[PDB]
């Protein structure tokens, strides 16, 4: 149960497994986390910016 | 004589006959109301 | 990152009514400007009226 | 003219013909809605607007059902609040987990309701149905999967925009929202059936993916295209 | 359970909005005589008696027979549309000549219509919902028919075949396929509803005019 | 008193089981288009005093008093056509009784259309008749045609000079369109979806005019009651239960029919007197629907001793509805029965309103996993509270229909649910 670095994890498949949803942004205390989002060459709902900064996290 | 079926007219019904008959009835309506417009879309 | 260099950008306030929202902006100082409330009107609605003999209204679906 | 009304105990003046729901709004009240819109006409499907009546024993539709004399509505009673759960249990049952990836999250009358007048818990141990997607044009994507079946995207598109290309095709549980054939819903309205729907059905496709309500700030302006100043 | 039915339209070389589709003048006669039975200015009401004419012209209605009948009739196509997606006796694709149509529900389930649609599968060789390679038969099944006493039973293009047995129904099929026509109606020694055993009621002659009216009336 | 051993004297749908002529001379031969020129004269409030009086109830399923609803549609005019629309939807399993009026008296059905558009004022009368009826609504346009040609209806009708038109409409497929405000919505060409209420079709019905729906056994039996007396019709049957009515008997019977009864005759004597008893004896019976599907099943203890009217049978926790007797025996699957007849009205559910379609739906699925045990003894009372809000929360009486028959097979046969819920857990072990 310990947390220390963050990380973005994936499918087996491969694809990463974040869909842009923001709820990371609604309910980081700290407001530390910074979300934007675009439709995909694909069309699949992927984030174009993830920013945490590790400065502003209480972890 | 109660022991045959009289209702034997309908073994010989074509696929029109239920319209055809419809035709022969328009002489003998009487004149439908009118609303005062074409459509409810008028 | 969105940077930004006011520190009143966040400051919302909440008053009961016009009057208390003016008195305390007049005594506060700052300049301001006050819309009218806009309620909606009360309007006839008839579920009756979507079946009308020789109305408009009649709709073609349900 | 003027009849009375009670709401809760408390008398309330109405014009005649008056709905339930009106009268709850003159006393302060918003019953719970689905289908309802008060631009649009009355539905009565969604069955999410049914109170009580004080004697009687059936509940009645707040949005198509005039008052009468001397009725008293109990907006929270027993019996309005069964039925809310009981209306909020199906469509939740049928409706998909798509929350996070949908357009509507943080502003959806379905999940506000859910929370408001709604259970927290599920007893739907079956499977879900799934419908294909149609295409009405570059403005609008649909995902008809989240439909939950108000027809009100019907009822604007004909008695507002005159267009009446859109209706539902089949019955029962199968019954679709749709153009049936690959018509695109294209007028200089449009993007108001993505207003009206309640749920993420029919959503902004320029808007699509790129935030949340939550996030935005507004600001009250006007528009600036044409002369109506809107 | 699921039917197995798409409620969507997708243009194809054999159904598509060009396909050449027109009433005779014998039904737009006919559709003349239809109309005139509804009020001036209702004239939408005839939308189900126009579009059952032209798919019993037809065989089957496609999109461009709707779209004629909406010219026709001056109401919105996605309106007829929705008529025709809606009930369930209107043909959205090609059906074989001879729709066999045999009920399921409760009242026949319990008198073995189980035995009956497995004679007509065995019989033509077809699953439920499926087309014979001739085009010539369409088994398909449906709900209570409204002859339920005459358990089991089917309908084959508005004929309905009652008191069914296998052999009944596998005799009914070789009629059909050898050109012939079978007499509808119960074929177990019966005429119509009455007991099988014997009339336990109405044996006697019925009475005249005025067997009791009233003094006044 | 016992009720029971009508006379073919007082029966009322003679010529029933088609032995005898059924076109116009046969049907004057017998008691038809007699002395209606002096009902018509005699005017619509004589006839509504009779109707009342005889204590008519609804045949085609609540039984809601007909003079009463005529004495709604009654008022005075105001402007727009009057309309009486015979319902001939005959959807409901079990049900015959219509199509055999309709195939065997067709005469009758359209002087009863004539006596109850001049009781309540009306210039017409649709027929609206479901589409697989296709060789009835052929008779009955023949019909129709002789009733023309010989003056009995239209301009001048039966020389009383009251204007009267009637009209035949065939309806595509849909129980759900059986339905009175459904019947409406279809007449009109629109999709077939039953309206809210109120307005009252009274008010505001086909059209946007005023019109009463009315069951073909109903509008049959009028004529009939206005020229005995209505009173001989009260006499007959039980107190606020009165008059004869069309039983239709079949399922796990010796000799499945339909059969004409006083109102309040007992189901055992019925089953083992115009339909041969249960196969295998009566000892071999487990259940039987009173009504159609709509209405709950009982078991056979309280069939030993149940009335076949409307109150005996809501005493016993069912209704009445459409007489049609549906006999199960003791060798059959009750689950599977009950299943199907939900899938019945999954199918038939017209899909407009959420509590019906979805909970339908839902309590379709439910059923199938329990006809095979794929369940649990705590999912019973899940599908009772379901059940529960379906009932009372739709737009029409189709979802109520389609959760009584699920409310009784829980209440009567929940032992056999929770063997099979049993068998099928004991069974997974040995995979
Ligand atoms: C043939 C027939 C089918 C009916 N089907 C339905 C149905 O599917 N659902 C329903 O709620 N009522 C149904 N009803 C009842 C109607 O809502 C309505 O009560 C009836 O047509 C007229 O009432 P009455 O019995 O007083 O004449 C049916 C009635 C008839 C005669
Ligand atoms: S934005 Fe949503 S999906 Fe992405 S990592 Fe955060 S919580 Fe998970
Ligand atoms: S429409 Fe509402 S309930 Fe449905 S997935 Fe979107 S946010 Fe969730
Ligand atoms: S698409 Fe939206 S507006 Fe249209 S019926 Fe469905 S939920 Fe209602
Ligand atoms: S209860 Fe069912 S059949 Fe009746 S209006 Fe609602 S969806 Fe339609
Ligand atoms: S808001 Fe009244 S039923 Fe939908
Ligand atoms: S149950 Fe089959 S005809 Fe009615
Ligand atoms: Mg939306």
């Amino acid at each position: 149960r310990f947390r220390g670095e963050h990380a973005l994890r994936r499918y087996p498949s491969g694809e990463e497994r974040c869909i842009a949803c923001k709820l990371c942004e609604a309910v980081c205390p700290a407001q530390a986390i910074t979300i934007e989002a675009e439709p995909r060459a694909d069309g699949s709902r992927r984030t174009t910016r993830y920013d945490i900064d590790m400065t502003k996290c209480i972890y | 004589d109660n022991s045959t079926y009289r209702n034997l007219q309908h073994h010989e019904y074509s696929t029109y006959t239920f319209l055809d008959l419809n035709v022969e009835l328009s002489k003998f309506r009487m004149p439908q109301p009118s609303s005062g417009r074409q459509s409810p879309r008028h | 990152w969105s940077s930004t260099a006011d520190p009143l950008s966040n400051l919302v306030l909440t008053f009961s009514t016009k009057e208390d929202a003016v008195a305390f902006a007049e005594k506060n100082g700052w300049s301001f400007d006050v819309e009218e409330r806009k309620v909606p009107k009360p309007k006839s609605k008839s579920y009756g009226a979507n079946f009308s003999w020789n109305k408009r209204t009649r709709v073609s679906t349900k | 003219n003027l009849i009375e009304v009670f709401v809760d105990g408390q008398s309330v003046m109405v014009e005649p013909g008056t709905t339930v729901l009106q009268a709850c709004e003159k006393v302060g009240m918003q019953i719970p809605r689905f289908c309802y819109h008060e631009r649009l006409s009355v539905a009565g499907n969604c069955r999410m607007c049914l109170v009580e009546i004080e004697k009687a024993p059936k509940v009645v539709a707040a949005c198509a059902m005039p008052v009468m004399k001397g009725w008293n509505i109990l907006t929270n009673s027993e019996k309005s609040k069964k039925a809310r759960e009981g209306v909020m249990e199906f469509l939740l049952a049928n409706h998909p987990l798509d929350c996070p990836i949908c357009d509507q999250g943080g502003e959806c009358d379905l999940q506000d309701q859910s929370m408001m007048f709604g259970s927290d818990r599920s007893r739907f141990l079956e499977g879900k149905r799934a419908v294909e997607d149609k295409n009405i044009g570059p403005l609008v994507k649909t995902i008809m999967t989240r439909c939950i079946q108000c027809t009100r995207c019907i009822r604007f598109a004909s008695e507002i925009a005159g267009v009446d290309d859109l209706g539902t095709t089949g019955r029962g549980n199968d019954m679709q929202v749709g153009t049936y054939i690959e018509k695109m819903f294209m007028s200089e309205l449009s993007g108001n059936i993505i207003d009206i729907c309640p749920v993420g059905a029919l959503t902004s496709k320029p808007y699509a993916f790129t935030a949340r309500p939550w996030e935005t700030r507004k600001t009250e302006s006007i528009d600036v295209m044409d002369a109506v100043g809107s | 359970g699921a039917g197995g039915a798409l409620f969507v339209h997708r243009d194809t070389p054999e159904n598509n909005p060009d396909t050449p589709f027109d009433f005779t003048p014998e039904n737009y006669k006919r559709i003349e005589a239809i109309v005139k039975n509804y009020p001036e200015g209702h004239k939408a009401a005839a939308v189900l008696p126009v579009l059952d004419l032209a798919q019993r012209q037809n065989g089957w209605l496609p999109i461009s027979a709707m779209n004629k009948v909406a010219e026709i009739l001056q109401v919105p196509p996605m309106r007829v549309y929705e008529v025709a997606t809606f009930y369930t006796m209107y043909n959205r694709k090609p059906v074989g000549k001879y729709h066999i149509q045999v009920c399921t529900t409760t009242p026949c389930m319990l008198r073995n219509s189980d035995s009956i649609l497995e004679a007509i599968q065995k019989k033509l060789g077809i699953k439920v919902g499926e087309t014979t390679p001739d085009k010539l038969f369409t088994l398909i099944e449906v709900e209570c028919l409204g002859a339920c006493v005459n358990a089991p039973m089917v309908q084959i293009n508005d004929n309905y075949y009652e008191d069914l047995t296998p052999k009944d129904i596998e005799e009914i099929i070789d009629e059909l396929k050898a050109g012939k026509i079978p007499k509808p109606g119960p074929r177990s020694g019966r005429f119509s509803c009455e007991p099988a055993g014997g009339l336990t009621s109405l044996t006697e002659p019925p009475k005249g005019p005025g067997f009791g009216v009233q003094a006044g009336l | 008193t016992s009720f029971g051993s009508l006379k073919d004297e007082d029966r009322i749908f003679t010529n029933l089981y088609g032995r005898h002529d059924w076109r116009l001379k046969g049907a004057q031969s017998r008691g038809d288009w007699y002395k209606t020129k002096e009902i018509l004269l005699k005017g619509p409030d004589w006839i509504l005093g009779e109707v009342k009086t005889s204590g008519l109830r609804g045949r085609g399923g609540a039984g809601f008093p007909t003079g009463l609803k005529w004495s709604f549609m009654n008022k005075p005019s105001d402007g727009r056509p009057k309309y009486l629309v015979v319902n001939a939807d005959e959807g409901e399993p079990g049900t015959c009784k219509d199509r055999e009026i309709i195939r065997h008296d067709p005469h009758k059905l359209v002087e009863g259309c004539l006596v109850g558009g001049r009781a309540m004022g009306a210039r017409a009368a649709y027929i609206y008749i479901r589409g697989e009826f296709y060789n009835e609504a052929s008779n009955l346009q023949v019909a129709i045609r002789e009733a023309y040609e010989a003056g009995l209806i239209g301009k001048n009708a039966c020389g009383s000079g009251y204007d009267f038109d009637v009209f035949v409409v065939r309806g595509a497929g849909a129980y759900i369109c059986g339905e009175e405000t459904a019947l409406i919505e279809s007449i009109e060409g629109k999709q077939g979806k039953p309206r809210l209420k109120p307005p009252f079709p009274a008010d505001v019905g086909v059209f946007g005019c005023p019109t009463t729906v009315a069951n073909v056994e109903t509008v049959a039996v009028s004529p009939t009651i206005c020229r005995r007396g209505g009173a001989w019709f009260a006499s007959f049957g039980r107190e606020r239960n009165s008059g004869t009515k069309l039983f239709n008997i079949s399922g796990h019977v010796n000799h499945p029919c339909t059969v004409e009864e006083e109102m309040s005759v007992p189901l055992k004597e019925l089953i083992e007197k115009h339909a041969g008893g249960v196969i295998g004896g009566w000892d071999n019976l487990l259940a039987v629907i009173p009504g159609g599907s709509s209405t709950p099943l009982i078991p056979k203890s309280v069939c030993e001793t149940v009335l076949m009217d409307f109150d005996a049978l809501v005493q016993a926790q069912t209704g009445l509805g459409t007489a049609a007797v549906i006999v199960m025996d003791r060798s059959t699957d009750i689950v599977k029965a009950i299943a199907r007849l939900i899938e019945f009205y999954k199918h038939e559910s017209c899909g407009q309103c959420t509590p019906c379609r979805e909970g339908v739906d839902w309590m379709n699925k439910v059923m199938a996993r329990f006809v095979k045990g794929d369940a649990r003894p705590a999912e019973i009372d899940s599908l009772w509270e379901i059940s529960k809000q379906i009932e009372g929360h739709t737009i029409c009486a189709l979802g109520d229909g389609a959760a009584w028959p699920v409310q009784g097979l829980i209440r009567h046969f929940r032992p056999e649910l929770e063997e099979r819920m049993q068998q099928f857990a004991l069974q997974h072990q040995a995979r």
